[PDB]
């Protein structure tokens, strides 16, 4: 009807049954709204852990990116939502994905000052020496927010990953 | 009724815009 949800708002909203029931009447799975975005990534920013899973599970692709090159993941670890960002890691996304602002999830977890997704992230492999358009990386971010937990966890990581340092 | 939060990533610059 004209005031029924769409796909995308049915995947924000929580709403499992209809969108189950959606998924299999339509191929809309990966449907695009008109910035890009996919069910994913509706329910992956409003932190909707059961529908991710339920898209995972159905084989929603978790690669996608939306106009601005929004991912899932990105857009997951914007928000701390650390459940959302390990089911998506598991999926076999890239952790260092770029977007058009030079974004990638480390600096968007780093500027939420969401340390278990930072965690997660080096973990995964992230990389905090990639920097913003304007040339600030992760560990740049951390000092300069006061972010102090994050940054302790960033360079205990480097310390570990650099070679020429003991 | 549609939640009107579109997806969005902030702005994370440092320095003047
Ligand atoms: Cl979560
Ligand atoms: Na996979
Ligand atoms: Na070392």
């Amino acid at each position: 009807g004209a005031n029924s949800l769409s796909v995308h708002q049915l995947a924000a909203q929580g709403e499992m049954l209809y969108l189950a029931t959606r998924i299999e009447q339509e191929n809309v799975i990966n449907h695009t709204d008109e910035e890009g975005f996919t069910p994913l990534m509706w329910a992956a920013a409003h932190g909707q852990i059961a529908v991710v899973e339920f898209l995972l599970q159905n084989g929603a692709d978790p690669q996608l990116l939306g106009k601005g090159r929004e991912s899932a993941l990105s857009l997951a670890c914007s928000k701390g939502y650390t459940d959302i960002v390990k089911m998506l890691l598991d999926c076999g996304v890239d952790v260092n994905e770029y977007d058009w602002n030079g974004g990638t999830p480390l600096l968007y977890a780093v500027h939420g000052n969401h340390v278990k997704c930072v965690k997660m992230l080096l973990e995964s492999g992230a990389d905090p020496t990639i920097e913003t358009d304007s040339g600030y990386n992760s560990m740049d971010l951390a000092v300069a927010l006061g972010y102090r937990s994050v940054q302790q966890v960033i360079e205990s990581h480097l310390l570990k990953l650099l070679q020429n340092i003991k | 009724l549609p939640l009107y939060t579109s997806p969005s990533l902030p702005n994370i610059t440092l320095g003047l815009p």
